RNA sequence: GAGUCUGCGGCGCGCG
């Protein structure tokens, strides 16, 4: 938020109205100022998000971070096997491949 | 004009280089910064077009997995440090430009190495490509396209050589948008939208000129609405 | 032919060659019956080109599933150095076959605490969840699932 | 830390000494008793569950090195930490079904 | 006071009343005390099958 | 045109009378059809301007909270009933129109009872206003206007006579917006946006009629972006 | 006018 201030532009009608529902909620004391207030609320671990696909805020604060994950080992059981005809077994005449 | 058409939304613009470049317009009546705002950052993220690494090929080099003695850096650290590489074209007749670079020896190979080309600028100069030990002999071919979005290496797959191997396509020429709608004051009633959108351009295209296209592909589609069925 | 070009070397594949499922990544022949010739096969054989080659198509082929790049080939022949070729076993031949794996849908990722589970769906950049400023996040995970 | 190194994933430099030459095969340091080794570099292995066993050298050229600082990195170390996939910003909310 | 039952949901979208927030709304023949959402999901239901009473 | 032009979004329309209208255009490109719908909505509901009732004078009666007798139904139920009227002038020189009303004794008294204004029409007629008994003494003077989205009776606050009380003022004649983006298969990529949204109006207006004074507006404003400073 | 022959029992580990 500081650069924010810098950079040349304060709070959005977005952040505002989050902000509402976000005390309403009780997660914000109500009587400080949206500068102090987002503060509170991102302290939560918490910040205000736009849906990205209409643009209008998702009512209520949505933690965001950074988690360290990993990707998991595809063993031919991921390459999944889809099978129509094949081999069959010699003594059993069942299906194998 | 004078009453409600010189009340009119003030375009303000400031911008600096051609990679930020924030935008602000007010008045807007209720609720129509963010009206505006999304879409044209649903648009500016998506749809603008540019320019990537579309392949590369090293002489010596087969695979994409191999390494080049003499040189740090894998093929795949290279071909990736490729991507990062910013070309900008100044005209549609350059479809396809294939820069071409050697370096030898005990130096640091960057992209202001590549040979210039008549029409084509690289705004990515500093970029490190390798490190060059000694006897490091490194001469390559990177092909670069204009286009719109990612494209997977698999879904294209190049080959001016043989042995060339294809690299991912990244055609935004936008890192990130962003949009504030603060309240503005108009005489008789405070209730009122200010929009200032906030964007940001590796450099190929510029704030602005992604500004433009976006309203342009918006407006286009808001013609589609045309002949009923 | 067309099948054909990648292994170029007589019989090995190309290094650097992209292999698809189903592409011939080596190539090998041997005979057609268990002990006798066929009667029906015989006169086709015959009617269109009765010089038909009489050894059988067993080549290795790309499993179906994935290959990629071929990066690295071995082959071990008569005059073995200080290997140890089988019984039978005429010679060998590995192929080393390398592909990037882009995470896609069907992958699954996990964070060291436990929470478990596979990609649903690429969104573009385009429309997911973004922050004031033009950062937009990476992965959505279902709070349900804490 | 402790993992890498008491694994083998990244390479370390026995004593203190200068770096010769980088390859992208082989680091041949220079330590300051008078002695050069050079220290080739699993370019591209098969692991056992086909993965991929890499060195990639973290050192230029010329480099006073410390004993025990990494020269290379192990198939998954970012600098001489263990690294397996990797930090993502993410947001924990729902989205349709997805 | 939301006469027509779309009038109670227009007014939510303008941001004058959350979907949890406690209104009056003429139905089909009351006076209904019930919030906006919960008269959402009346619709939502009565759409699923066109049968509405 | 043939290629990528031809494919074009194929504007298709389903409007049933002047209330329901469905319209459904595709393919879209990706994330498009959100692009689109969203602010068309945003539009449809509160730039659309049109005529509601403004503010109420009942003769006897002081407050809101009152009923009259020989009149089953109370100020606010009647009141209610009036934001549920839907007038239509046909030029600006009718800013404000204040319509008339009076009648006595055992009648329903139904919409097309107020007396004829001459540039005003009322198509809203067999709504219901009340039902006087015997001695049902209902004399009213409902106030109109023209203006855009939603204004509580607490905003505005008219006061034509000092015993009025005003009402809460719905001038969109759109109810309500929906638009769904359902996946549209096109030949060789699956990866397609569809983009139907549905609009329902009170009838003042058509749902297409709407839908195109929306993409208007924003064509507009998409134009207020021309002269920097 | 194509069809043979191989992949079993067990062991270990890992997912669900």
């Amino acid at each position: 938020f500081g650069k924010r201030k810098g950079e040349g532009f304060g709070v959005d009608k977005r952040e505002v109205e989050v902000l509402r529902r976000a005390e309403k909620l009780g997660l914000v004391t109500p009587g400080k100022t949206p500068e102090e207030q987002l503060k509170e609320l991102f302290l939560q671990g918490k910040v205000v998000l736009y849906d990205g696909r209409t643009g209008e805020p998702i009512e209520g604060p949505i933690v965001v971070g950074q988690m360290f994950i990993m990707k998991l080992y595809h063993m031919v059981e991921d390459k999944m096997h889809a099978r129509s005809t094949g081999p069959y077994s010699l003594i059993t005449q069942q299906p194998l491949g | 004009m004078l009453d409600s058409k010189l009340k009119a939304p003030v375009f303000t613009v400031r911008t600096q280089g051609r990679e930020y470049g924030e935008f602000v317009l007010e008045p807007l009546e209720r609720g129509f910064g963010v009206t505006l705002g999304n879409p044209l950052r649903r648009i500016l993220l998506s749809s603008i077009p540019g320019t990537a690494v579309t392949s590369v090929y090293i002489e010596d080099v087969l695979h994409e997995f191999s390494t080049i003695p003499g040189v740090k850096e894998d093929v795949v650290e290279i071909i990736l440090n490729l991507k990062e590489l910013v070309v900008r074209f100044l005209n549609p007749s350059l479809q396809t430009v294939t820069l071409l670079l050697k370096a030898e020896g005990p130096k640091e190979v960057k992209a202001r190495d590549f040979l210039p080309v008549a029409d084509v600028e690289i705004m990515n100069p500093d970029l490190h490509i390798a490190t060059l030990e000694e006897g490091g002999r490194l001469n390559m071919e990177v092909r670069v396209d204009r286009g719109v979005g990612y494209v997977p290496a698999e879904k294209h797959g190049i080959k001016d050589r043989i042995n060339a191997i294809p690299v991912d396509a990244v055609f935004s020429p936008v890192r990130r948008v962003a949009f504030q709608v603060e309240d503005t004051r108009l005489g008789q009633r405070t209730d009122l939208d200010k929009l200032t959108l906030r964007i940001w351009t590796d450099g190929s295209v510029t704030p602005l000129e992604a500004l433009n296209q976006a309203v342009e592909i918006l407006r286009e589609h808001l013609t589609y609405f045309s002949n009923p069925q | 032919e067309a099948a054909l070009r990648d292994l170029d070397e007589e019989g090995v594949v190309r290094i650097g060659a992209e292999v698809k499922p189903g592409d011939i990544l080596v190539g090998r022949t041997s005979f057609k019956g268990e002990s006798e010739p066929t009667p029906e096969e015989r006169l086709l054989r015959s009617i269109f080109g009765e010089k038909a080659r009489d050894v059988k198509d067993t080549s290795l082929r790309v499993p179906p599933g994935e290959g990629g790049i071929v990066v690295r080939t071995v082959r071990l022949r008569r005059g073995d150095p200080g290997v140890e070729l089988k019984p039978g076993v005429r010679e060998v031949v590995r192929v080393y076959v390398a592909q990037k794996r882009k995470l896609q849908v069907g992958d699954k990722l996990a964070n060291r605490h436990g929470n478990k589970g596979v990609v649903a769906k690429i969104l573009p950049v385009e429309d997911m969840p973004h922050l004031p400023d033009g950062t937009p996040v990476d992965v959505i995970l279902n709070p349900l699932g804490v | 830390e402790r993992v890498v190194r008491d694994s083998l994933a990244a390479l370390y430099a026995e004593e203190d000494g200068e770096v010769a030459k980088v390859d992208g095969n082989r680091i041949v340091v220079r330590y300051e008793d008078g002695r050069l080794v050079e220290y080739p570099l699993r370019r591209f292995y098969r692991s056992n569950q086909g993965t991929a066993l890499d060195q990639r050298p973290r050192v230029v050229v010329g480099q006073r090195v410390r004993k025990g600082d990494l020269l290379a990195d192990g198939p998954a170390s970012e600098n001489g930490f263990l690294a397996l996939g990797q930090n993502v910003l993410v947001a924990i909310m729902p989205f349709d079904g997805y | 006071v939301f006469a027509n039952p779309d009038e109670a949901l227009l007014a939510v979208a303008h941001g004058i009343v959350d979907l949890q927030d406690v209104v009056t709304v003429r139905y089909m023949g009351k006076r209904l005390e019930t919030s906006p959402g919960r008269i959402l999901f009346a619709r939502i239901v009565a759409e699923a099958v066109e049968d509405e009473k």
